[PDB]
């Protein structure tokens, strides 16, 4: 479970080559995708 | 346009030159000289024991017990070859503290070492100087020098030997193509190449009016030092430590560990800045495999002995200020070079016509005093492929291992045999 | 024998090489990748005028701050953005004799890779697949170190001088003759460096007026000479013979390029492995056809011999053809010997023509007395003139190595490139962050391998590089192919569609 | 890392157009672009549609059509140091495939552009705009050409 | 469900943006028949 789980996200940061970036530089990535998501979410409920 | 019938003829008719061409033996060279044993102070050159006066070693080193005990315990430990280029698994622990060695022996902050004392400069020149660069250059630039030039396409601007109203006269020129086209004046780099103690004359570079022009017009200076590296200077760190000038005026030092070293390869000194660009851009250090272990032991002692007391530069110093002062007077040849270097010349007076007729007036003498226990040997040039083509001459090296007796000796033997073939 | 071509080139066993093609998926996800990292380097680029000052760099003295800067900026974009990021797997410093297993100096850094230090620790023994060491000749014990230090004792490790005025010895004179006898050639020239030995031979063949015509994955040595020699360079595609007899014919009928003259020779420049593509050079048909057009072959041997064929002879002898047929062959001592430099063989005129011409010969400084005297040891063992037969052994330990590893890894889902019979093995790693993870999950398991990355390959190529070697043992082979396994999952490595 | 490693192309940035899978992630490309448009709550689509066109015009102009050099060190000695994206691809062959694809996308992508505006007379004069700048630098005449000196050294 | 209207002013839309549009697609079939040719020399 728990450890299934820090594998998917080791995989993840594999895939977008945010393994060799630097700590505070993954959370600007990570930002601007959740609030894209979630942005992108809030339309897909309000126009549909 | 052209059928098939007509290509199948040309592919026939078509016959290439052959890969080397005929007519050899009427070379001078194609007739190596043999040595028996190691070429140290006595040695046996086509089977006659003689005194050599052919060798680069100025400091001894080579034979030396203590340098053969290190390089011993360097090859019980690591083996012989470092199978790997410097970058997967190339690099020992030897290679770290021979680097950081000779950086606090020239007192510069890095250094930089090559497995090839050939490779050293002809890699380094070209990392530095790219297609639209300027680079000024003395007239009686050593081989190496040139190929680095050749390999960077840069612009080549020579100037004649050791003068500096000629250099100033083409940065001058410079200035006025500068003013025209400003825009492009600030994309092109200049650099002036340089060498202490020319290998092809003899002769020393004036250095104080040559960083006096750099900071006038805005030119880095690549200082070529394999001669003068452990023979000039107090201390032996070459022609900046002659005339006391600060090195941080420099940019680049390049010598070879060849010849005062007395072992394999190269190196290049300077700034951290300048440095660090060779590691990812030089083509001998990047794609060819490391220096073998037991050589690098063998220079680490030999600066170990050179550091131990500097009272060797000075017996070198005194031993050739003799013979440079013994062989005025010879009638027919000429002394080239100057009083305080260790390998001068000795050139032909009054040249016959042709270079041919001029190497075996050369080789006679050389043939006749290797008959009388005094080895020596003539320069040797690729004819076709110099810039300016040297005029034969011979070698005359000095060594801190030849007594003054057989230093005077060899100036008698000389003039002897000298006036008997040029009468 | 068993199966020839239409150009005229015979096969006696069959030759069989694969290069998988790279999954669509799997190349779309590398270009996010590679994206990524291109938009945070110009971030990082912007951020480094007016803010994290990033005072670790070295600048320009304060003298010369109205020169022109010394360096084009845009250049080594990738150096601080990409390589400086994961550059704690290339430079790592060893302390011990390098075979099988070495040890290595272990190294942290603080600043993300900006600067190391050294922890005072060694980690003992780890399985060496990082080296060039066929045949197992680098070691601290044997023969060839007893001759080496004997060597050492009278001698000296330096000569002061040139081949032409003082510095040819009798070893040089005593080493030429048995490299001859070995190639089974007329005449052979020694050198004292790889690189070198091209850089500085091939400009003395070629000129003004001829063709040069060099295969698409030459080393830079080769590709360096034929910078330096003046002639005309035309690229063919790797082991295409349909590209490189096209090449050949539309040069002979249509001349040099402006003049239109015809040219005054053509010289063919190939390898016999390529090692970071593990794939062995068409010999056959190079020759049948190098013959027809009347073309100069020249053969660049540093990863042949000794390696490869039936009693280590090179890849001449891999295809049983004949050493004569060869206008040039050259190459190195520090793959299979232990030792450094190089050598050229070929007639007796090209040799003494070499002797007098070259640029070595004349201006540089031979090679040491004790690095030759461990060739001439080792070159007798591998020939048999030692009284044992531990040169037959270690020859058919290679091959059984090779078969074995390569055999193995091609069932477990990997891609690999090459010749079966290549002992050289490339894994091919796709992702360019897993080029930065493989080499570290590697060394936290023991085990020392090379990885390259998109400026030295193409885009969608990395890799990782295996070297067998005939001192690897079974069990040896064993726990780093368990190993692999291991990491392989880990990772998600195991691309092949066709397995 | 160095180039001249494992391929012997003196120039690796020449040949990055031609490789497996790349026209198919610049396609996939533009339609996460225009996803990521189409979310933005307070706008309408033919303001989506315009803005696509013209950020994907500018992105690419920057990108093939401003930026000279290469972003690593070649043993050329700097030879395409003066020159853009655009004329190093193929080493200065004209009409290959990629020059192709290349030259059609922006014509496919305004096509669509002006049906969901349904022709509008302001949007109209902006896609024509934006779509001429990144069209004419890729004339063949155009090759080495700088207008008034700009962005020249 | 709005696509007819676009179709309606695909009609209405105005000669000049249309001549353009014809003039882009004669230029798409030239280039799609165009030869290779290197620059010059
Ligand atoms: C956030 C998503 C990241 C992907 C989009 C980021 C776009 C950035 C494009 C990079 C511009 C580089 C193109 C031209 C560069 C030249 O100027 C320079 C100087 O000459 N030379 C170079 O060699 C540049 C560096 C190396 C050249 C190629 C490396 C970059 C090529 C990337 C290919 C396309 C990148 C976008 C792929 C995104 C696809 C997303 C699709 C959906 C993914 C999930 C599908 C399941
Ligand atoms: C063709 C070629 N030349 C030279 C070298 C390296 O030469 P060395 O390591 O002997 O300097 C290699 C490896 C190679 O494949």
């Amino acid at each position: 479970a728990w450890k299934q789980m820090s594998w998917f996200y080791y995989q993840y940061l594999l895939v977008t080559a945010l393994y060799m970036l630097e700590p505070w530089e993954r959370t600007v990535f990570n930002s601007m995708l959740v609030s894209i998501v979630g942005m992108a979410l809030y339309t897909g409920y309000v126009f549909m | 346009d052209l059928t098939v019938k007509e290509k199948e003829e040309l592919i026939e008719e078509w016959q290439p030159e052959p890969l080397v061409p005929p007519v050899p033996k009427d070379h001078p060279a194609l007739n190596y000289n043999i040595v028996s044993g190691p070429p140290s102070h006595k040695t046996v050159v086509n089977g006659k024991e003689c005194i050599n006066f052919a060798s680069f070693n100025f400091l001894g080193l080579l034979d030396n017990p203590r340098v053969k005990a290190a390089a011993l315990a360097s090859l019980k430990k690591y083996g012989v070859g470092t199978c790997g280029p410097r970058g997967f698994y190339g690099t020992f622990d030897v290679h770290l503290d021979l680097e950081d060695r000779l950086a606090k022996f020239m007192k510069t902050e890095e250094a930089i070492i090559y497995s090839y004392g050939f490779a050293t400069i002809a890699s380094a020149i070209p990392a530095y100087s790219k297609r639209g660069d300027i680079v000024f250059v003395d007239r009686a630039a050593c081989f190496a020098i040139q190929k680095g030039l050749q390999a960077s396409r840069s612009d080549i601007k020579l100037f004649k030997h050791n003068d500096m109203a000629d250099l100033e006269r083409l940065l001058k020129e410079q200035e006025i193509e500068d003013q025209k086209n400003p825009r492009k004046a600030r994309v092109t780099r200049r650099f002036i190449v340089v060498e202490g103690l020319y290998m092809n004359t003899g002769t020393i570079c004036p250095l104080p009016e040559l960083v006096k022009l750099k900071y006038k017009y805005k030119a880095r200076i690549f200082l070529e030092e394999s001669l003068s590296f452990g023979v000039l200077g107090e201390h032996g760190r070459g022609v900046t430590e002659h005339y006391g000038i600060n090195i941080d005026d420099i940019d680049l030092i390049s010598a070879n560990m060849e010849n005062a070293l007395a072992s394999i390869g190269g190196f290049c000194c300077g700034r951290s800045f300048v440095i660090d660009h060779q590691r990812l851009s030089g083509q001998g250090y990047c794609f060819s495999a490391s220096l073998p272990p037991l050589l690098a032991a063998a220079a680490i002692e030999a600066l170990n002995i050179m550091e131990e007391n500097p009272g060797i530069f000075a017996v070198l110093k005194e031993k050739c200020g003799q013979i440079h002062k013994a062989l005025q007077g010879i009638s027919g040849l000429k002394v080239v070079g100057e009083s305080l270097s260790p390998a001068f010349h000795l050139q032909l007076e009054e040249s016959t016509g042709s270079r041919e007729q001029d190497v075996r007036l050369l080789q006679e003498i050389v043939d006749q005093c290797m008959n009388r226990s005094i080895a020596l040997t003539q320069a040797r040039y690729l004819e076709k492929e110099e810039k300016c083509l040297p005029p034969p001459s011979i070698r005359v090296v000095v060594t801190v291992e030849q007594t003054e007796e057989e230093l005077e000796r060899a100036a008698s033997t000389i003039k002897e045999v000298a006036q008997a073939v040029l009468l | 024998i068993h199966h020839v071509t239409q150009n005229g080139g015979l096969y006696k066993r069959p030759f069989n090489e694969a290069f998988e093609e790279t999954p669509m998926l799997v190349a779309v996800l590398t270009y996010v990748g590679y994206g990524v990292l291109t938009l945070f380097g110009y971030l990082r680029d912007f951020l480094r005028y007016w803010r994290i000052e990033k005072c670790h760099h070295a600048t320009e003295r304060e003298e010369q701050k109205d020169f022109v800067s010394l360096y084009q900026d845009f250049e080594n974009f990738y150096t601080r953005n990409l390589y400086m990021r994961i550059r704690d797997n290339w430079n790592r410093p060893i302390c011990s004799v390098p075979g099988a297993r070495v040890d290595i100096m272990e190294r942290q850094s603080h600043d993300y890779n900006w600067s190391f230090k050294y922890t005072g620790n060694i980690i003992k023994g780890v399985i060496n697949m990082g080296s060039y060491n066929y045949l197992g000749f680098a070691r601290n014990t044997g023969s060839c170190q007893e001759a080496a230090a004997k060597v050492l004792e009278e001698y000296g490790a330096g000569v002061c001088s040139t081949r032409q005025e003082i510095g040819n010895l009798d070893k040089h004179e005593e080493l030429e003759e048995l490299v001859a006898r070995f190639l089974g050639v007329e005449a052979a020239m020694a050198y004292g460096m790889g690189f070198a030995t091209n850089s500085m031979n091939i400009p003395a063949l070629v000129g003004k007026g001829c063709l040069i015509l060099s295969d698409e994955l030459n080393h830079a040595s080769l590709v360096l000479g034929a910078r330096l020699s003046g002639a005309t360079i035309r690229i063919f595609k790797h082991n295409n013979m349909q590209s490189l007899e096209k090449l050949l014919k539309d040069a002979i009928v249509y001349g040099q390029p402006r003049t239109r003259r015809p040219w005054k020779k053509i010289l063919i420049l190939v390898e016999g492995i390529y090692s970071m593509e593990g794939s062995i050079v068409r010999l056959p048909e190079v020759i049948a056809l190098k013959k027809k057009y009347k073309a100069y072959l020249y053969l660049d041997e540093a990863h042949s011999i000794g390696a490869l064929g039936p009693t280590g002879r090179g890849v001449v002898e891999y295809f049983g053809l004949d050493p004569e047929d060869v206008d040039v062959m050259m190459g190195t001592f520090t793959k299979s010997f232990g030792a450094s430099g190089g050598y050229i063989g070929g007639k007796k005129e090209l040799i003494d023509y070499l002797r007098t011409h070259s640029h070595s010969a004349v201006y540089a400084t031979s090679l040491s007395p004790p690095v030759v005297e461990q060739i001439i040891t080792s070159m007798k063992c591998i020939m048999g003139q030692d009284g044992t037969s531990l040169g037959k052994e270690c020859v058919q330990q290679l091959a059984e190595n090779t078969r074995y590893f390569r055999r193995r890894l091609k069932e477990m889902g990997f891609i690999i490139y090459g010749n079966e019979d290549s002992p050289v093995v490339p894994l091919m790693l796709y992702m360019p962050a897993k080029i930065g993870a493989f080499g570290r999950e590697m060394l936290k398991r023991n085990i020392g391998v090379v990885v390259v990355g998109f400026p030295a390959t193409p885009i969608i190529e990395s890799r990782a590089r295996f070297c067998l070697s005939a001192a690897h043992t079974k069990e040896i082979l064993d726990t780093a192919l368990k190993e692999i396994d291991e990491v392989g999952d880990l990772l998600q490595l195991k691309y092949s569609r066709h397995r | 890392m160095n180039v001249g490693t494992a391929h012997s192309e003196v120039n690796p940035n020449t040949r990055v157009m031609n490789s497996r899978g790349i026209w198919l992630s610049y396609v996939l490309a533009i339609g996460l672009l225009h996803i990521v448009l189409l979310s933005i709550p307070f706008v309408s689509v033919p303001v989506v549609w315009t803005l696509t066109n013209l950020i994907h015009n500018m992105g690419m102009y920057i990108f093939l059509h401003t930026v000279k050099g290469t972003p690593f060190e070649t043993p050329d000695q700097g030879k395409a140091r003066l020159l853009t994206h655009w004329e190093q691809m193929d080493y200065g062959v004209q009409f290959t495939a990629s020059r192709k694809f290349l030259t059609i996308t922006p014509i496919v992508l305004y096509f669509l552009t002006s049906f969901y505006t349904k022709y509008d007379q302001i949007h109209f004069v902006l896609n024509t705009v934006s779509l001429m700048s990144v069209l004419i630098p890729k004339l063949p005449q155009l090759h080495g050409v700088r207008i008034f000196g700009i962005n020249k050294y | 469900w709005v696509l007819v209207e676009m179709v309606q002013a695909l009609y209405e839309a105005p000669a000049y943006h249309l001549i353009l549009e014809g003039i882009l697609i004669l230029w798409i079939i030239r280039l799609l028949f165009s030869k290779t040719y290197k620059l010059q020399e």
